[PDB]
């Protein structure tokens, strides 16, 4: 039940998508960049709040931020 | 993909003696995950929970309690052996859900069908202060 | 009582004798032990921000390092703690024993 | 299974070993020294160690006939004095030596 | 279970239970909140804290009257020890009840340390009946407040938001009535009751109307001859209870202490709270409220803007900032209350206000230490609650160009200068202490760097102390400041300050110099840790938007080199360690300097406080002899309870090191292993938790470990302070 | 005198402390022989101790009731009562040395940053340049006021801020 | 030409940036209507280790 918002400064590196294990980020076409790509966060219900993605973002400041919030079974990474 | 592949719950599993990292009471009650892939030969691979196991030529199937345990294995197979796995989510009611290649193409490659979600059309920062939203939830949305 | 509060009399009263070095190391070891607590209890976030406000003054006077200052890494912070922690914890005994036993009883 | 079974032992020891120390402290402060764990008290003596001390002490007679004496005097015997100071003398094990040997485990 | 928050109730783990308690009284973040419902819920809750106060006081009176020796203490206050409450512990043995029954009472008891006996005796309480009657009075007042918190929450009797945001009416009613009239009445009590009770006369509800306080009555008050009430003051040879050596005065300006009871004259304190009532009533008629006259608060702030522009817009825009921000109003109140709490500590030990308090050495310590420790805790809250204002209740566009934005603009200069002061104070103070530790050790105690605090000795000479020989204005008979106040206060004041057997302006040496400098280092660094967490609360270069996350969060991740302990909560977290360190030094310096005075050997502190080994040898190790022998293998004394607590603190302090050093990730993997065992066990698996077990969160452990850390840092000293002073009785 | 302190020459405890510290060595000197090296070592320590006490008395120091010398910090009382060498004069001695370290390091930083790869110059110093600046800093106060009055000391809002 | 010249130094004006009121070389500029075309390179690294970032026209200004 975490929140994942991506901002206007994305450049279509795809390093955020390759990093986050839980497949919570995918690439969508867009007209704003040279690469003509942008990220997205359709399924944040599966977000474990690891925050690996933010590390991948190579911009001056993060175009992808994971604002932690209410917890859940999927978010707490509980096998039980 | 062209069409979602339905689950074949009766396929041969790898040759693995067993371990203690398996499934717990949560699996029967709440949900569990299963992963499928197709190998060309008999090989050895590291399991996320436990030790080593031997794949089987043809389809293979595992059961896990977490999505990270499954995707951890996809990254190993896609890199080491260069395969194309696909995994589902099974609830206690018997319902099945097809998760990771939901469009058939992996998320790190674009596709025309996809639609953006949680996309702010502004720069990081450049957003209202919390005082403006002091009595309801959210400064980022 | 009978081990610490008693056998610590030879170390404390070492000032003015040949065992004076053990009395100093007895205190010095307590300093390094506590000093470790800054590293174990805190985190690299508070320190990296503090250096920014310090870099401003070093920048204001045009005296700043080309090698940017960065706070100690999380793993290093933990290592630096246990090192100064063990050193102070072990060196105390090294002073509390040799002074006690050289001045026999 | 390893970490689980080993977790149970640590909790077993810390309670039954360290908790015995607190029991003696609480009994003494309340004025009930008869209820402590001590020699004049609810003795817990290490029988296994005491038996091994005598066995190694009475070895020259039977198990090692050509041995003129025992390996050390810690097992048993008489004092060895040098320069007015004792070099080694038999060490006796009691209720305290039972708690400490367990504290180490 | 949390009804105020649905987000936590859906949580299946134990994090729901812990976070439900900590976010309980944080009304702003609750679900479905409104600004109007917020003030009402606060107004009702503030009635509650009053209810516990008046009940807590009622419990002390009852438990003292029923179980204490107040009747026996007044007859021989010096020798008899007070009694706080009795003891019933069935786990005792026979030697303990024989040791703990030191008091005259039959069963075992606890000796008091607060000083309420000296306080109640001074204001005119001389019986246990009068305490029973009082305990009922506050319990009634306590129930009345509980009824009000419920009453003033109902649909009717529900104050509107405009009523809360009426500052001009609150000041006038609170300054005039709560402060002034209360201070006026307390003078009415000291005059009509207490001063007679000192001079033998028994005044009570039966006879307070018939008995006059003064022989003349009120006719001097109307005629204007107000000096008639200061004619025949009490003589020096005056017993505090009997009429031997008494007088007729009710208001006087004698100054100094009473000879027998080394305490302030009652007639002075009566005269004191009168003048305070006059200024505070006058100040109450200042602001404007429903009449044409009066000042306005907003008009004043807008006016005090300097023309040149050193402060820019100045104090404009601040009224709506303060009046709308509750955290702003709370930081100022704690800042003011925290400081006052230190004054109560500094000004009581030097100027004893109560009878036979200077003689009770154990009681002076506890009160000074308790006020000083609370001072730091209250002060920390003012900054912390000041940092929350910058996140939640700060609007930059409204507060543009004003003093508050101009401070936040150049914060890199403030934090830089603060850091320099702490570094310079810390390096020099540690150096002087080390240089003397060594040079003592090599047998040369004359090579020490002992610097005399000339500036402070200059003051004491300018305030009557003729020892140093500076011959300042008020130490000189020719000056006018000596001439003025010569008939009023100086004969009583000069006698006390020059007496070197009281705590009024103690002699100062080079050892007191280093201790004061060490304190300054602690105060400056503690502020730097807090100030930084406030100004950098909104954003840092490492985290440009902290304001979006909140006051308290884990970290922003292992990226950007590491962001662990950035939040403003983590600054407050680190300051408490320093706070305790600072108050420790302040308090260690009070105790030892007073022990040497009480033991008579002042040379102990002057020669040994210049090097650190003196603090470890002569203060800590030496005075921890009678305490540590509380329960010996031979027997047990009455100090066994303190030695047990002594260790209890040493232990709690160490348990916090676990939560501080060892983090979460080691433990959650461990709890996953116990979970496996609970399910695979044959019979225990039938039992299953309702809420899933997980390790404690990151922020929770910082809090928990600090509690185990501070409680050990208090329970250890309290035992050492009381046991060291009680066993020697001096 | 001032502050109720006696001079160290007139004090009794000061001489008491001298007779004590010498008695320890005389007792320690009895064990060894006259012509041995331990004897020569202790006699030197005796000679130094006798010199330490007389020199502190000759310097007009102030000893308290404990018998140890005290220092005075206000320059007014220091100059009035002839106690300036204690604190007031040590302050100027240190500031000249502290300023020298600053003026030197500030110049090495500025000059290396005018060239390529200044990061390498910090870990691998230019020792010929460092010695040149280190022997040119004798008149560091002149250059500071020269640089302040000129205005090339401080930077002007070309620095990073955070909000 | 839409923007600053190649190889020209410029000063940044993003308040969020590590390089704020600091100078960097212009590596390139795109003239296809992108929101953040101006590519800039600095010598000093940021906290992560990146020494480049795409800035906008309004966010950059002339040196010193
Ligand atoms: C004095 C401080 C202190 C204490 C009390 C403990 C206690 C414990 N530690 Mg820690 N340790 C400490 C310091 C301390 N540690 C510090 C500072 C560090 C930092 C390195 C560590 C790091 C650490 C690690 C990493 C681990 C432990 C483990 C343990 C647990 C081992 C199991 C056990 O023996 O429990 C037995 C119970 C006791 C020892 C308590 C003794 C007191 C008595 C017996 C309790 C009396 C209860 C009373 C009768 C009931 C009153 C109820 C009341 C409400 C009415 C135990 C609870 C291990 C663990 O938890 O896993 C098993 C674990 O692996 N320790
Ligand atoms: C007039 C006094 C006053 C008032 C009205 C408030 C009001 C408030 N404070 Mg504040 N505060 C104060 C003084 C005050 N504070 C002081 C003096 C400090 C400094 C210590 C603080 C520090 C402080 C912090 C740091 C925070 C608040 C927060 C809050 C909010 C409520 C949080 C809540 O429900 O916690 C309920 C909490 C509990 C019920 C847990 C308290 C448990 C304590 C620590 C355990 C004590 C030890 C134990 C009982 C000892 C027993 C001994 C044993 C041997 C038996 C609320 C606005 C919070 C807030 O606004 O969040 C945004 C917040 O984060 N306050
Ligand atoms: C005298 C102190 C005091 C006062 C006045 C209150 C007052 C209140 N508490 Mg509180 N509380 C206190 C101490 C206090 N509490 C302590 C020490 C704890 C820890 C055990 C709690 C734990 C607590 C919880 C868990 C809850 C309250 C709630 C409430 C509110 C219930 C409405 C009546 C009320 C404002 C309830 C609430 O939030 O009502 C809005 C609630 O759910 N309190
Ligand atoms: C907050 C106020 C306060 C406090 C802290 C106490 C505290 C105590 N009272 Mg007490 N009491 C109080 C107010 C208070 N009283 C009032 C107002 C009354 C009048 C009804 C009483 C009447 C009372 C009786 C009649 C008894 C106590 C007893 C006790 C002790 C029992 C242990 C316990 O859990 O409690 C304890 C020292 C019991 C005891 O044995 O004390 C030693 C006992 O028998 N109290
Ligand atoms: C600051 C004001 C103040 C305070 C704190 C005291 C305190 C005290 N007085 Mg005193 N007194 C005062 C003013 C004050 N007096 C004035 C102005 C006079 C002149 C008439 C007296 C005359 C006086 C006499 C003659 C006697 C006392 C006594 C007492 C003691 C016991 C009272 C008791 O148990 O309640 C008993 C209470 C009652 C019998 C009823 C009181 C009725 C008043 C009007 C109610 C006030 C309630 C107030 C509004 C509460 C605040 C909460 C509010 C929101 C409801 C106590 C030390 C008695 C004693 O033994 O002292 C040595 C005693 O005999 N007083
Ligand atoms: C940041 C540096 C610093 C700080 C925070 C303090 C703080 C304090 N000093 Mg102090 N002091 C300092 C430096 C400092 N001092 C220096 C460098 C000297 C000369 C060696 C002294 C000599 C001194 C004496 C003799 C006494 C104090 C005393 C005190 C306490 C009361 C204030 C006072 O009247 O002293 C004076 C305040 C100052 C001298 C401010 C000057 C600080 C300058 C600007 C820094 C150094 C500049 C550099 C030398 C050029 C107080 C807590 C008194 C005390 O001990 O209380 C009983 C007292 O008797 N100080
Ligand atoms: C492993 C053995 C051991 C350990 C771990 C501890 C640990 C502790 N003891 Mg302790 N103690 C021990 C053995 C031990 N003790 C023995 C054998 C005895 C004799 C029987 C004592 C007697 C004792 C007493 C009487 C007290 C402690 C206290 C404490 C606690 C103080 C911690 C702190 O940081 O406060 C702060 C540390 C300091 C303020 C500095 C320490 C003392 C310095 C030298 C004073 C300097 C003050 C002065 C201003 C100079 C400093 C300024 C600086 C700039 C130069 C601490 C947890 C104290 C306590 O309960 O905590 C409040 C306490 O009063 N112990
Ligand atoms: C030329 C080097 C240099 C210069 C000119 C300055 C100058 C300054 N520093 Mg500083 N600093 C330096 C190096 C330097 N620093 C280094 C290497 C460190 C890391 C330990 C720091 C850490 C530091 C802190 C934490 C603080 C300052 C602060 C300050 C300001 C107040 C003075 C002070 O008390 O600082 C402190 C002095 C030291 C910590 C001693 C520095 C170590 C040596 C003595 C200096 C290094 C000289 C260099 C290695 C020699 C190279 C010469 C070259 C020819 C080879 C001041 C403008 C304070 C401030 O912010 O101002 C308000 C402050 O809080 N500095
Ligand atoms: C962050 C924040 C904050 C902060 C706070 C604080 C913390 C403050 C402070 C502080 C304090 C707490 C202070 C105090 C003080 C005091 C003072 C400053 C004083 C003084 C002085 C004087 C004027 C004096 C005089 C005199 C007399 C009267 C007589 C005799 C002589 C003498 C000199 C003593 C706030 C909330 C605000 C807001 C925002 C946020
Ligand atoms: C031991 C430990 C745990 C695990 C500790 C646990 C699970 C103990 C808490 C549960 C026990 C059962 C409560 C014990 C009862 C208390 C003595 C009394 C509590 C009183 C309250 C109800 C008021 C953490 O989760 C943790 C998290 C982060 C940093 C450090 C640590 C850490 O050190
Ligand atoms: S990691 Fe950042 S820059 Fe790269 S594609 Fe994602 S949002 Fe864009
Ligand atoms: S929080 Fe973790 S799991 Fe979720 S999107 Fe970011 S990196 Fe992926
Ligand atoms: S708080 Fe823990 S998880 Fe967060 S950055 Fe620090 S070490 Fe890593």
């Amino acid at each position: 039940a975490h929140v994942v918002k991506i901002y206007d400064t994305c450049i279509g590196c795809t390093q955020c998508v390759r990093a986050c294990p839980l497949d919570v980020l995918e690439m969508v076409p867009w007209d704003g960049c040279k690469a003509a790509q942008m990220a997205s966060s359709p399924r944040t219900e599966d977000c474990v709040g690891c925050k690996r993605c933010e590390t991948a973002c190579p911009t001056d400041f993060l175009s992808v931020r994971v604002y932690l919030g209410n917890e859940s079974t999927r978010s707490l990474g509980l096998a039980y | 993909p062209w069409k979602q592949p339905e689950l074949d719950p009766d396929t041969p599993s790898p040759i693995f003696g067993g371990s203690t990292g398996g499934l717990l009471r949560k699996a029967q009650v709440e949900e569990f995950y299963v992963i499928t892939w197709e190998s060309p030969k008999e090989q050895i691979f590291e399991m996320p929970t436990g030790g080593a196991a031997i794949m089987r030529k043809g389809p293979n199937l595992l059961k896990f309690a977490r999505k990270e345990q499954c995707m951890a294995l996809t990254t190993q197979l896609r890199s080491k052996f260069r395969q194309t796995p696909c995994f589902y989510r099974v609830y206690a009611d018997g319902k099945v859900q097809y998760l990771h290649p939901k469009d058939g193409v992996y998320p790190e490659k674009v596709n025309a069908g996809r639609v953006g979600v949680n996309q702010n059309m502004r720069s990081i920062g450049k957003n209202v202060d919390p005082i403006k939203v002091v009595k309801f939830t959210g400064s980022e949305p | 009582r009978d081990f610490l509060w008693a056998q610590s009399s030879q170390v404390i009263q070492s000032y003015g004798s040949a065992l004076s070095a053990y009395g100093l190391m007895f205190l010095g070891a307590h300093f390094v032990w506590a000093f470790s607590l800054m590293f174990l209890f805190s985190g690299r976030g508070y320190w990296q921000e503090l250096i920014e406000s310090i870099v401003w003054a070093h920048n204001k006077l045009r005296v700043a390092p080309s090698i940017q200052p960065r706070a100690l890494s999380i793993t290093q912070g933990r290592a630096v703690g246990v090192a100064h922690y063990l050193l102070g914890g072990i060196a105390t005994t090294w002073s509390f024993f040799l002074a006690r036993i050289i001045a026999v009883g | 299974a390893i970490i689980s079974h080993l977790n149970w032992v640590s909790i077993f020891l810390g309670f039954h070993s360290f908790g015995l120390y607190i029991h003696n402290d609480t009994m003494s402060a309340l004025g009930r020294p008869q209820d402590m764990f001590s020699d004049t008290a609810i003795q817990l003596q290490p029988v296994f160690a005491q038996w091994i001390q005598n066995t190694h002490f009475t070895a020259p007679q039977l198990t090692a006939p050509n041995a003129l004496a025992a390996t050390s005097l810690t097992w048993g015997g008489d004092v060895v004095a040098v320069g007015g100071k004792v070099a080694m003398m038999p060490i006796a094990l009691g209720t305290s030596d039972f708690l400490v040997h367990h504290i180490h485990a | 279970f949390p009804k105020f928050s649905q987000g936590l109730a859906q949580d299946p783990s134990t994090r729901r239970i812990w976070y439900g308690l900590a976010t309980a009284h944080d009304f702003e973040s609750h679900d479905g909140m409104t600004e109007e419902n917020l003030y009402q819920k606060i107004f009702a809750s503030h009635f509650g804290q009053l209810a516990i106060i008046f009940l807590w006081t009622s419990g002390n009176l009852f438990h003292v009257a029923w179980q204490g020796n107040f009747e026996q203490w007044v007859t021989d206050p010096i020798h008899v020890r007070p009694i706080a409450h009795a003891i019933w512990d069935p786990h005792f043995g026979q030697p303990a009840v024989e040791a703990f029954t030191r008091g005259g009472a039959s069963g075992p008891v606890n000796i008091a340390t607060s000083g309420v006996y000296q306080w109640w005796y001074t204001i005119g309480l001389r019986s246990n009946q009068e305490l029973y009657v009082s305990s009922v009075f506050l319990a009634l007042v306590s129930a009345v407040f509980l009824f009000a918190g419920w009453l003033h929450l109902q649909p009717n009797f529900q104050p509107s938001l405009s009523w809360f945001k009426d500052a001009e009416s609150r000041l006038n009613h609170h300054l005039a009535g709560l402060f002034g009239v209360s201070s006026l009445a307390w003078t009415g009590h000291l005059v009509h009751v207490a001063i007679p009770e000192s001079r033998g006369q028994h005044v009570g509800w039966d006879n307070f109307l018939s008995v006059l306080p003064h022989p003349q009555g009120l006719t001097p008050f109307w005629s204007g001859n107000w000096a008639a009430y200061a004619q025949n003051p009490d003589t020096a040879s005056h017993a505090f209870g009997t009429a031997d050596g008494s007088g007729t005065a009710i208001l006087t300006f004698l100054g100094g202490f009473h000879p027998q009871t080394q305490s302030l004259w009652l007639s002075d304190m009566a005269h004191h709270h009168l003048a305070i009532a006059v200024l505070f009533i006058v100040a109450g008629h200042m602001y404007r409220t429903n009449f044409g006259i009066g000042h306005r608060l907003e008009a004043i702030l807008e006016a005090h803007t300097p023309p040149a522009g050193g402060l820019g817009a100045g104090h404009k825009g601040l009224f709506h900032t303060v009046n709308n921000s509750l955290h702003f109003q709370l930081g100022l109140a704690l800042a003011s209350v925290g400081t006052i709490t230190s004054l109560v500590a500094q000004h009581m030990y030097s100027l004893p206000p109560y009878a036979y308090l200077a003689v009770d050495f154990t009681t002076q310590a506890s009160l000074y230490t308790h006020h000083q420790y609370i001072a730091g805790f209250i002060m920390c809250g003012a900054f912390a609650h000041g940092a929350i204002f910058f996140i939640r209740d700060y609007d930059p566009e409204q507060n543009k160009g004003n003093v508050l934005a101009r401070v936040l603009d150049h914060k890199e200069a403030i934090i830089s200068h603060l850091s320099w002061v702490s570094l310079f104070l810390g390096f020099h103070t540690l150096g002087l202490y080390v240089h003397n530790d060594v040079v003592q050790a090599f047998g040369t105690p004359e090579k020490q760097i002992l610097i005399e605090p000339v500036f402070a000795q200059w003051i004491q000479a300018a305030q009557g102390k003729s020892l140093y020989g500076f011959d300042l204005l008020l130490a000189s008979s020719s000056s006018p400041a000596y001439s003025a106040g010569q008939s009023l206060w100086l004969p009583g004041w000069l006698e006390a300050i020059n007496n070197n057997q009281n705590s009024l302006f103690l002699t100062i040496g080079p050892g007191d110099f280093l201790v004061h400098h060490a304190i300054a280092l602690g105060l400056h660094t503690t502020t730097l840790i807090l100030v930084k967490g406030a100004l950098d609360a909104r954003g840092s270069k490492l985290m440009p938007d902290k304001k979006d996350f909140g006051y308290s969060f884990p970290c922003d991740g292992p990226g950007r080199g590491g962001t662990c302990d950035i939040s403003a909560y983590d600054a407050f977290y680190l300051a408490v360690f320093w706070m305790l360190n600072t108050i420790g030094w302040v308090t260690f310096y009070w105790h030892w300097k007073h022990l040497t005075l009480w033991q008579g050997n002042v040379s102990q502190f002057d020669e040994s406080s210049t090097y650190l080994m003196g603090w470890l040898r002569d203060y800590l190790w030496l005075n921890s002899s009678q305490l540590i022998n509380g329960y010996n293998p031979f027997g047990m004394n009455s100090l066994s309870v303190w030695a047990w607590t002594f260790l209890f603190g040493h232990l709690v302090y160490a348990t916090g090191f676990m939560f501080l050093i060892s983090w979460r990730g080691y433990w959650q993997e461990l709890i996953e292993t116990l979970v496996w065992a609970h399910e695979k066990t044959p019979l225990a698996n039938l039992v299953y938790w309702k809420d899933k077990p997980v390790a404690l969160s990151i922020v929770q452990a910082r809090l928990v470990g600090l509690a185990h850390f501070s409680v050990g840092y208090i329970f250890t000293y309290a035992a050492f302070l009381i046991a060291s002073t009680a066993g020697r009785f001096g | 005198d001032i502050a109720g302190l006696t001079p160290c020459s007139e004090s009794k405890a000061y001489n008491k402390l001298e007779r004590k510290e010498l008695k320890v060595l005389d007792k320690r000197l009895k064990q060894y022989e006259p012509g041995s090296a331990p004897y020569l070592a202790l006699q030197a320590t005796k000679e130094r101790t006798e010199n330490r006490f007389k020199t502190y008395a000759k310097q007009g120091l102030l000893c308290g009731n404990d018998g140890l010398p005290h220092l005075i910090s206000d320059p007014g009382l220091a100059l009035r009562f002839n106690h300036a060498g204690e604190v007031f004069i040590p302050t100027f001695g240190f500031l000249y040395v502290a300023g020298y370290i600053g003026h030197v390091g500030r110049q090495y930083i500025i000059l290396s940053k005018e060239d390529a790869k200044p990061t390498d110059k910090e870990i691998i110093l230019d020792v010929p340049l460092a010695l040149k600046l280190a022997f040119q800093g004798w008149a560091w106060p002149l250059a500071s006021i020269q640089e302040l009055r000129n205005g090339s000391l401080l930077e002007k809002d070309e620095n990073i801020t955070v909000s | 030409e839409i923007g600053p010249k190649r190889g020209s130094l410029v000063k940044v004006l993003r308040p969020e940036s590590y390089w704020y009121n600091q100078v960097g070389k212009v590596v390139s500029v795109d003239q296809s209507g992108i929101r953040y075309p101006v590519v800039v390179r600095f010598e000093n690294q940021n906290y992560a280790g990146v020494s480049t970032n795409n800035y906008a026209l309004d966010e950059i200004e002339e040196v010193k």
